[PDB]
């Protein structure tokens, strides 16, 4: 209750009471902005109605990606070879925006792992 | 004998970074990343200890059309809930400030009716949406063609742009803003500009510039818009290289030339004032770069909005300073945070003994609170106080005892958009 | 539509108008000529109402 | 958070929110009548936030969402302004 | 047009013309202004 | 040119609400756009 608690009425009765006037106290609001766009590689299943949204700030941003699960299905052409007709496939992951580099890139990745697994070899030496 | 090893290890990577290259100029890999990526680039440029807010919301342009195509109307639609209902039109809620949408529009149909929607959305909510328009917009391959175009507004009199021309004269055209050109995210990987651990990688940016990784400019706009709200509470210092409209530290990237160097521009095209005009013109909002720098920025946020011309008299050209005012995003941001804190203020009123005069005196004395009407206010105060002068008056709804008319007329402080100057030579001049 | 989109009524709303009052906005009508001449070595076929004009500018004249 | 003596009783509401011991609004209106006569002898003031219609300190109840956290609503609903306009012209006292 | 009988938002249709571009008109065809006098003095209503 | 301003922003009215002195009324005020009515005002303004 806001309304604030007094005794029992008596003979003398002291109320203390903030002089505040007849000034209405307000509420500062926020300036809160909504990011829509295509965050993920594929449509959801879930009704736009139905999906949430998701409070995004300094502290859990890394956090945020995350929880979102990121997954890149894709095919480019195999270059490690010299076969306009070969193809490859990967399936990426990302947790957080380091995941992007290509240090990453090539973790996710046996076909280009493996060249990197061979020149650390080589420069062992 | 480690130098022919050498020489293996070269090759090695000379094949790994071939193939690297094409993962990370892969489009869809780039639409990712791009996301995020300009995602944060907004997210930690803004400061959410002067109360602000961000929330994302996964959808794809498609299905924003399936959902409006869909319902039967708007008010029902599933993003309306998340913006409308869910904030501006719930007690002990709040309400969106502004939207921003990571999207390319082009003239065709469904951008053009996707943008309608939106319209009528913001409208609503009274926050604007902000988005990008794609290179194909303007009929050109990239946006790195925009130099060679002799007269935009010749090129929107093809009946190809008949929609967006209807979509213009439209009252809810003031809360649509659309960006121009893109911008640089990142700076391409370089043994030392940009090195990456083990494997020596060098990006190679091909005669293509879209193996750069470009982000969506609306971003940028949006950290223009927190920056005046962190500062002032309020969002209409975006419009200047020194007002706040300013984009500072973009990447950069010196390269061979022609046997000189040369620095990518941050922004596709280097836009001339001329150009920049154009385009403000047709009510677009371009990003331009400062020549020689890091630097760029929005001279103005017309909305999509185009002006209404009246007849030349007193009375005429009140009116089109009037309707001029309306189709500025400047100012529309004033009359939509006073919209905002009306909603919510008022609400804690309803029921209240309150008499047609109460709440001429009432209002009176709230909406002063953030007029400055001085001789002389300095540019601080202006700004956090964002109007000139105001008035208000109440009537009564006849036949409904404690129902209002209300109306709510402002003057806000004039931004410098522009001028022409007269110089002149003269002798006998009075001496200043 | 630019009729201008409102939400549906509640206890308190509010819509923005612009203060144009009754002034009635018009449109700049262009100085458009037509230039009629005989620009080919020779008539054409097509009947007068049917071959149609065309639009020259500066940029576009050697086009 | 609501404990009780000896036996380790936590009472496991279900996905029917039936479960919840839910209590008759009437009640919550009939104290705001009393307060508006407790306070001048009339009952007008029973209709706002801040003019005496305002119902304060309601039950709450934190519990795991989809792997968050959220309260249950003191009332079956959120009731938006637009849904209590609607109610109001149809002659109900809706509790928002 | 002004008073409430304009009819916004019609369906457009640009496709190739004698090497230009020109779009379907949403009507049948284009009435002039003596057209349609005519035919408001015949009882029709045209929508042009 | 007044002939044509007269035949555009008429059409724009058909079907508005106007009695015989709306139109005197409204007719002036458009009019007198156009109108230089000075004792003596410069060239540029009398051309204009």
């Amino acid at each position: 209750s806001k309304e604030g608690s007094v005794a029992p009425k008596e003979r003398i009765n002291i109320k203390y009471i903030p002089a505040t006037g007849d000034a209405q106290a307000e509420v500062e609001l926020p300036l809160k902005t909504l990011v829509v766009g295509d965050f993920k590689g594929h449509a959801e299943q879930t009704p736009l109605e139905e999906r949430a949204t998701v409070t995004v700030d300094k502290n859990n941003f890394e956090a945020v990606m995350r929880e979102s699960e990121l997954k890149i299905t894709a095919t480019v052409k195999n270059k490690l070879t010299d076969d306009e007709n070969a193809e490859l496939p990967v399936e990426l992951n990302f947790k957080s925006l380091a995941d992007f580099a290509p240090d990453a890139v090539a973790s996710q990745v046996p076909e280009l792992k493996k060249l990197i697994e061979l020149r650390e070899a080589l420069v062992a030496l | 004998n480690k130098s022919l090893v050498d020489q293996m290890l070269v090759e090695l990577d000379k094949k790994i970074s071939a193939q690297m290259d094409e993962i990370l100029h892969n489009s869809q890999f780039q639409a990712m990343e791009s996301a995020w990526r300009g995602l944060k680039l907004f997210v930690d440029r803004t400061d959410f200890r002067e109360n602000n807010k961000v929330e994302i919301l996964h959808v794809t342009k498609d299905e924003l059309l399936e959902d409006f195509e869909f319902a039967p109307e708007t008010a029902q639609s599933g993003l309306y809930k998340h913006v409308y209902s869910a904030g501006y039109g719930q007690f002990g809620g709040e309400p969106v400030g502004a939207i921003i949408g990571n999207y390319a529009f082009t003239p065709s149909t469904p951008d053009m009716k996707l943008l309608q929607y939106m319209g009528a959305l913001g409208a609503m909510a009274h926050a604007p949406f902000i988005s990008s328009v794609g290179p194909e917009f303007f009929g050109i391959d990239s946006f790195e063609e925009l130099p060679n175009i002799k007269d935009l507004k010749s090129t929107f009199e093809s009946p190809k742009y008949t929609k967006w021309r209807s979509l213009r004269e439209s009252e809810d055209a003031r809360y649509l803003g659309l960006t121009a050109p893109r911008f640089l995210l990142r700076v391409p990987y370089d043994p030392i500009e940009n090195p990456v651990k083990s494997f020596n990688y060098a990006e190679n940016v091909s005669a293509s510039h879209e193996h750069y990784l470009w982000g969506n400019t609306a971003f940028a706009f949006a950290t223009r818009l927190t920056d005046s709200f962190a500062k002032y509470r309020w969002c209409p210092n975006i419009i200047g290289p020194q007002s706040g409209g300013a984009v500072e530290d973009l990447p950069v990237h010196v390269f061979e030339s022609m046997g000189a160097l040369q620095s990518k521009i941050p922004t596709e095209v280097l836009i001339t004032d001329r150009k920049e005009f154009e385009l403000a013109e047709e009510g677009f909002i371009a990003l331009t770069m400062r020549k020689g720098s890091d630097n760029a920025a929005f001279f103005s946020a017309n909305s999509i909005q185009k002006p209404k011309v009246f007849p030349n008299t007193k009375e005429g050209k009140e009116a089109e300073t009037n309707y001029k005012l309306g189709t500025q995003l400047p100012y529309m941001m004033i009359i939509n945070r006073l919209a905002h804190y009306v909603k919510v203020l008022q609400r804690e009123q309803i029921g209240a003994w309150k008499e047609r005069q109460d709440l001429e005196r009432e209002l009176n004395s709230w909406i002063k609170q953030y007029v400055a009407d001085q001789e002389n206010p300095p540019a601080d105060v202006r700004s956090r106080r964002p109007l000139r002068a105001a008035r208000i008056e109440v009537m009564d709804v006849e036949g409904n005892p404690g129902w209002y008319q209300v109306s709510l007329s402002v003057r806000p402080h004039f931004k410098y958009m522009g001028a022409n100057f007269e110089l002149s030579l003269v002798g006998r001049l009075d001496q200043a």
